[PDB]
């Protein structure tokens, strides 16, 4: 079930998608 | 934050504009 | 030939691989 | 930038770094 | 039809919604 | 640059993210 | 274990690569 | 249907031609 | 159009995805 | 090899069986 | 939470990466 | 072997050079 070091590699896609042409800040750490 | 925030059940669309630049 | 909007989706998978938990600002504009 | 560097040739390890947080 | 729209230069949020069941 | 056939594959990715819960029909063929 | 809106963008990949050339209809939906 | 079924254990590839076009 | 280190780790999952249980040898250098 | 014998127009499916193991 | 046959094809990605031009041998199969 | 190794908590980027080739 290894997440986050993998699931999070699958949240920047929908991440950038939303923001289109803009960036954003990606953080995996709490 | 975000990992464990959408990580878990998906984030909702609006939910990740809050962390675009 | 899709690229950048496609592609950065996976320049990030590896950007926070070799950060491990480190994160970092991916912004797909020039 | 990182794009346009990263997606021609494949960056290096350490070039990667350089954007690392 | 779809593949050689979407696949030349990424598709629109609303585009998508025309295939969206 | 095997397309299509390879991306196609993400292209479906981004489809039912932006449909959600609904669902889509995907037809790589001319 | 975010799975299904994440799980199903990696069942389509195997899809369209069974069929081919073929299409499919993916509904994430019971 | 098809998620519950194949995001489970994997489904055979005999079984996804059933949901081919 | 970064390809090969970044079109070899979608060939590698149809790879074992044709193979199912067995393994295979994947080296990208001719 | 392999790589620039399916990265180019994708191998067959009995293609990638030979390099299985 | 279907792994191996789904999460083998990430962990590749990050083998060859690491390896670069080099190859490796990945066989899912206990 | 590296299946359930590196996908239970990610193995380290040494531990992957094992497999290498």
């Amino acid at each position: 079930f290894v997440n986050q070091h993998l699931c999070g590699s699958h949240l920047v896609e929908a991440l950038y998608l939303v923001c289109g042409e803009r960036g954003f800040f990606y953080t995996p750490k709490t | 934050g975000i990992v464990e925030q959408c990580c878990t059940s998906i984030c909702s669309l609006y939910q990740l504009e809050n962390y675009c630049n």
